[PDB]
């Protein structure tokens, strides 16, 4: 099988300088041009350049040739990229890809997510957005858990346990001004239950150990 | 740079349904014998997969409903009959010349009738408000299609500075959306004023369900 | 009246050859069928006569690296029924430049095509021309 | 019936670019408005066409020196209501050679210009470039 | 409509001048006699005009063995009651690659020549420019 | 590669006589100035020495009665009247191109009367067969032309599998050949069979002297 | 006098390989571009390639690419010619030339055998090709030796120690296949004489010390 | 190499007089745009100090009287109205090609009337006698224009061996020249002689004063 | 000020060589070609050759390829010129200039003389040209000193010391034939003054600590 297997997830503070590997296998590494493509959040698809592997030679898109540095290492079948001085709008999904002729890029790696931000690693806040009146339209209420500033994602989160996925909705991850995300998930349930039933949201921040349980209550 | 614009942006077709996204070069780029334009499907969390390559021609392995023609600046990829799998969003690009650059992308969206959503308001966590940030969540549950405006009004002040809206990708049971509006004051602002709410226009609704509380 | 004539830009390629290959894309030149480029190789004439050839091409590549011998390229012309042939070939000496450093490469000349002639540039390892934007290049006009 | 060409010779500049100079002096060739040389920067054309486009370089240098990445040279073309463009590129490595070494460098290819359109050759660093008689100069002639 | 061209070939000679001979053999170029190849050293036009003029040089060398200074190749002319006079030239610094590395050179223009014109490759040591088939060329078309 | 048909292979004259051989080029390689193309000579046992190059020069040396002309793909070299040093192998060779190739070559050979050949057959030696091998000498002795034909047959059984021909220059008496054909059989295949016997054809001869012996 | 000297003759085993040098003398080395010919046995004269000696340049025969190795020493105004893995093909004369403006070829160096067989040094073998009335055409008798299997060559062959050379026609070497050579010396005299006169055959093999007398009888 | 002529060689012009000198190339050198002509103004002891280049733009610093025109192979440069500072010596010089080449230059000498000379010869100082060497000095005070034949003749010998005139710029007084012809005997020579004597021929004097001794 | 200082005067022997330095400030050093021109007694200015200096690279004037050794010191914003075997024809005074495109050539050194001759240092000898009937026009008569054989220049000259400095001409020198410089100083008095008036020359040839005072009396 031929493939591209990316390096590990980098979270690093603006300025500073990362290194992206890919290390191809299944074909003959020198045959083809690889390239590279950025892609963020909500951003597009964006070529960042070419490497030959055989040679050493690159070529960059104009818009980047300051940002990266492709290299490889023909001995472990392997290319390189090197984003410095990171700003923010520098935080996206890097792909690398195995070019066909240079044409269509028929092969990537699974993606390096670089997220470059000040802020540090911290766990996040939960409150209930507990039913009420102001949330219970026809026989069913809404409810859940709004998981507030912490760093960086992923957060996971679940209800009960487990035992309750129906009716969940838990959101993407937003970037709040400030540094940190804020994501909220929620869940709808018939309102009679509210009384013989509980409920519990269990946000788990592993980037920092922290996990939570709160009970939403309809207060 | 040549620049590629793709459309619709959103196609929703429903499986068993033809579907043809169309691609766009800011200036030729097939010549006398080949076209030099590619598609590939996205899907969520995951890289891109070649589809189709040089315009019409599939790459190894892509199923046969995949197809795609065009030449000079205009190029469509079609689905001969959508299946489950297919639904991703889908981009053309091209290779005439460095750099080589990708279209805005098209989702293929699942069709499904329309469906207003639930609105429901949530207002400060008390604990929340033990921390001088009051945000307020206004939830809209299980909706389609996806374009769903939804202003906020604090004390009858149309607010427009800062709210954070967030998404949820179609439901896997009723292929609905569920959004998620947050504005978000602080703890003094809130206090501040009386009553909070958050209007949503929708085409499901016949008009404008607007959701408030007051303190 | 009808100039013939065509630019014909480099092309990267997993092939196996020492022949390189060309593509008909960016700002390229291709006035008429009356030259055609045909298998992304060689380029072919249809009409007999005079025509001015040339070949930029520019590579990267390391002294001990490949090392060998040097690196040379040839414009070579494959009229019918006729063997092939050289017609022009330049050749420079790897330079030490870490990972590769380039070196460019040029060749012209005037020539006489029987119709159904074809040329085509052929380098010693194709594996490290360099294709960057504006770098290799081959063509013909026709006086 | 009106022949169009234009040999120009290089000419040293203290002005800021890293686009070469050329000047209308020496054995050259002008053959009529039809081509003009303007800013002392570019060859600019009125007829629309193909036109066999060249310029010679060659340069004085070291390794070490300013050493850094290669030497390259482009022909560059600006047409009317488009962005610049680059249309050819040579690139050598910087010799040992002390004070400097020479190399030179070589770009033609046919191209079909629109009218109004007009070339420039430019280097990474013209500081260098030599001027001596018949190193670099620049030039087209239409087809 | 009666073409003027002329692609000659390289010859090695044991003369003594630093100007390359040329053999009218191999695959070679020569529309006719309003353009004459003389002396096997320089080409020679009968008719004024504009000229597109190019001499591709590879040579091989050292960089002690000769070492000295560059190995520089001149295009000159030479019209009848004129002294000569460079028009092109191009300049390399010799390789290490023992026993010599290959390098080639190449220089084109367009010119003016007036009747009775007459042009020729000159370089710093002939001892060492490159004849294998292909290498060493020099010719010119007129428009 | 260019390829160079040299004619008559063998040019039989005589001293006094007059000589011209004839090259030819597979293509033209005479331009507009200088036809290349060069002749040799060549003794036995020695290396060519150059008499003419390009087409019609002399070399510097080379005595005045050889000449040569030709253009384009014809050439020809020729003595004014033979001596006896003239007498030699002679080669056309061009440098149009690389590689400089030469003609098949041309032996000048010594004109004399016909001259039938004596023919004598050597069965195996004794002390020969001693060694499990057995070998049968014919001889054809001082005949002339070179032209000689010497079939072997064996019981009967035309041979043709394995006999080695040897010949030797004109002689410095007669200017006459003398062939030296050898059959070899295994002192078995020798010994299995009662007949050897070699048959020769040639001018001279009125006809096929064959020459057999019984063992 | 401008002469170029080639080196002695080479017998080498098959696979192996052998440099050939040819010193030139007599006018300036390096303005002349030496060549290198090849002439087998019967076959014809091929170039093999050139070198500039000035230069230490060089140009093949694509037909010889592989085989040859031209390289040269200025200083002492020498070329040297290496063959290599040479198959049995290979064997033939080697000549150095000088090319006069890499033309004509104007000047011949002796010529080098080269010899390549994985036979080994070895006598000959001879046998009296005795006379008989098989043998006896006319007045005359033929008579003489066959010198068989021996290796390499040359097997210089006389007859009764010299005075004996009219008549006498000894045969050129023929490889029979096996490795070995073999000729046959051969002479006429009158059949009258096989009586009163006697002849013997000396077959010398210097490449093996072997000498041989054979008394050719009349069995 | 290109060859510029200017002239005249001299301009003598008054303070106050507009002079124009005017350069010459032995071929073209001005093209489309420019006129690659520069000219120089060079004072005694000092270097050229640019003032116009390509033909006609005045260098920076210089003077608004000082200008150009011309083109191809014809230049001039002219002071609208000459200033004392303004006399001196004038270069015109290209940079068509390489090498770049002056012309012989102009001499802006101050116009003034004419004036005889007043010779006065003197001889040998007894004292450099005793050293075997014998100059006779002849000597033309404050004479203008600067064109002055000196002759000398010993023993009615016109002399033509040797002789070595030296002259003085214009006086800063009267703006005029002073010249001294040096004949040289050996002390034999000219204790071999009677009458020595150095003619001089020029504008002023109505005719060829001539000045002479005798030992 | 954009300003360039050529190096001090240099007298040397025939054959020797001589390296001249030009020290450029007041701009960009390497941003200008750099010139050389000759100037020679009376003879004109001539263009010896140009030097890029950021490059090192240069540009001859054939009729100097020989005599000249263009070399710069970027870092010391410095140019040389090395005029090798000198012949006598070699004296002159060369000039550093910067050229403005290679074209205008627009500020100039000080120049430096380079004076080559056989001669070696010495003073002057003076003698008397002392007023007489034959040197008497008019009411007026002529007198001065003639400073014989020196070498090399200056020899300055004054009248009674200083108070004598109307109607002097004091000549420039003139290389005789031999190899020294040979200047007469004259002056021009009132005749009916030789009586009571005295005169003297005041010779002083610092190249030799030389000095004569000359009484220059009505011989
Ligand atoms: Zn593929
Ligand atoms: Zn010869
Ligand atoms: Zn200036």
């Amino acid at each position: 099988q031929v493939q591209l297997v990316q390096s590990g997830a980098e979270v690093v503070k603006p300025g500073a300088s990362v290194k992206l590997s890919c290390k191809a296998s299944g074909y003959i590494f020198t045959s083809y041009y690889m390239y590279w493509v950025k892609q963020a959040p909500g951003q597009g698809l964006e070529w960042i350049g070419e490497i030959n592997p055989s040679n050493g030679d690159t070529n960059f898109n104009e818009k980047f040739k300051s940002k990266a540095t492709l290299t490889v290492d023909k001995s472990a079948s392997t290319a390189y990229m090197e984003l410095s001085s990171l700003r923010s709008e520098d935080t996206a999904v890097y792909y690398c890809t195995r070019s066909d002729g240079r044409n269509d890029m028929d092969s990537w790696g699974q993606g390096t997510l670089v997220t470059v931000s000040s802020a540090s690693t911290k766990g996040p806040s939960v409150f209930p957005l507990a039913p009420s009146s102001k949330s219970t339209s026809g026989g069913t209420a809404a409810l859940g858990c709004l998981v507030k500033d912490y760093f960086p994602e992923p957060v996971t989160v679940s209800w009960n346990s487990g035992a309750l996925t129906s009716g969940v909705h838990t959101f993407p991850a937003v970037l709040q001004s400030s540094g940190l995300y804020s994501l909220s998930s929620v869940v709808t349930v018939p309102s009679s239950s509210l009384g013989t039933q509980t409920y519990i949201c269990n946000v788990n921040h592993k980037p920092s150990n922290t996990k939570v349980d709160k009970k939403v209550e309809p207060k | 740079d040549i620049v590629l614009t793709q459309s619709p942006a959103t196609l929703s077709v429903s499986p068993g349904e033809r579907a043809t996204i169309s691609c766009r070069a800011s200036q030729r780029v097939s010549s006398s014998t080949y076209s030099y334009m590619h598609w590939y499907q996205q899907k969520p969390g995951q890289p891109p997969k070649l589809l189709i390559k040089y315009a019409s021609n599939l790459e190894s392995g892509v199923p046969a409903r995949f197809s795609g023609s065009g030449s000079g600046t205009d190029f469509t990829l079609t689905i001969s009959s959508v299946e489950p799998e297919d639904f991703a969003t889908y981009y053309c690009q091209h290779s005439w010349e460095i750099p080589p650059t990708f279209g805005g992308g098209t989702k293929l969206e699942i069709k499904r009738t329309v469906a207003a959503p639930s609105v429901f308001i949530f207002p400060p966590s008390d604990e929340q408000l033990k921390s001088g940030t009051a945000s307020v969540v206004c939830l809209l549950n299980n909706f389609y299609p996806r374009e769903a405006k939804v202003q906020w009004k604090v004390d009858n002040a149309l607010q427009s500075g800062n709210s954070q809206e967030s998404v949820t990708e179609q439901d896997s049971k009723d292929s609905t959306y569920s959004l998620s509006s947050t504005l978000t004051l602080s703890k003094a602002d809130y206090e501040k004023h009386k009553v909070y709410a958050c209007e949503v226009t929708h085409q499901g609704l016949s008009s404008p369900v607007t959701k408030s509380f007051n303190r | 009246n009808p100039q013939i004539a065509a630019h014909v830009i480099s092309e990267a390629s997993s092939k196996t050859t020492s022949v390189l290959q060309w593509a008909e894309k960016g700002y390229y030149t291709m006035s008429n069928n009356l030259v055609t480029l045909e298998n992304g190789k060689q380029l072919t004439v249809k009409r007999q006569g005079l025509y001015y050839i040339y070949a930029q091409v520019t590579f990267c590549s390391n002294r001990e690296a490949s090392s060998q011998a040097p690196f040379i390229a040839s414009l070579c012309l494959k009229s019918p029924g006729r063997f092939e042939r050289i017609l022009l070939r330049a050749a420079n000496t790897h330079s030490s430049a870490k990972p590769c450093g380039q070196q460019s490469i040029h060749l012209g000349g005037v020539f006489e095509l029987q119709p159904g002639a074809s040329v085509f540039v052929n380098v010693t390892d194709p594996s490290q021309v360099s294709h960057g934007t504006g770098f290799t290049s081959f063509g013909l006009l026709k006086l």
